């Protein structure tokens, strides 16, 4: 309960968190676009790293929605 | 910016609510089509070189959607439009 006290620069901390989340979203979105661009290998990739690509994808969008929901809740 | 916003929020609300491709096309046609008339003011000059690239990149997703007819083809485009929003 001691840590629940508000503080002295709460708006400063809110802006700091906003910038951190915005930079994280930009980095994650750029990385997702890079992986999507690299996914066009012009091959079927059956029994290959294709399923690794979709599992990396599914690991990416989950963090994207987590970042979005925390940004909205902030 | 205001009519782009007014198209965008209505399209997002309709997509979240009822998921009808006809009304998606209806809500997405005007903003997509009005960007290729050429500039007439400094506001248009500032708008076309600052925001056109991301929207045209997301337009590839809908171009693929119109030939694939699968739901997952629009999630990345909707994320791009969410950043635009």
């Amino acid at each position: 309960l001691k840590h629940f006290i508000s503080g002295f620069q709460d708006a400063e901390v809110i802006l700091r968190l906003q910038q951190e989340f915005e930079e994280q979203y930009q980095q994650l979105h750029s990385q997702l676009q890079h992986l999507q661009n690299q996914s066009h290998l012009q091959q079927q990739q059956s029994q290959q790293q294709q399923q690794h690509l979709e599992q990396q994808q599914m690991k990416i969008e989950k963090q994207i929605r987590h970042c979005q929901v925390m940004q909205n809740q902030l | 910016h205001e009519q782009w916003y007014e198209g965008l929020d209505d399209a997002s609300r309709q997509f979240f609510g009822e998921h009808n491709t006809e009304k998606m096309f209806a809500a997405l046609e005007p903003l997509y089509e009005m960007l290729k008339r050429g500039p007439e003011t400094l506001r248009e000059i500032s708008f076309q070189n600052s925001f056109g690239r991301d929207l045209n990149d997301a337009y590839e997703w809908l171009m693929n959607y119109k030939k694939s007819k699968d739901v997952s083809n629009l999630n990345q485009a909707w994320d791009i439009y969410y950043n635009v929003f």
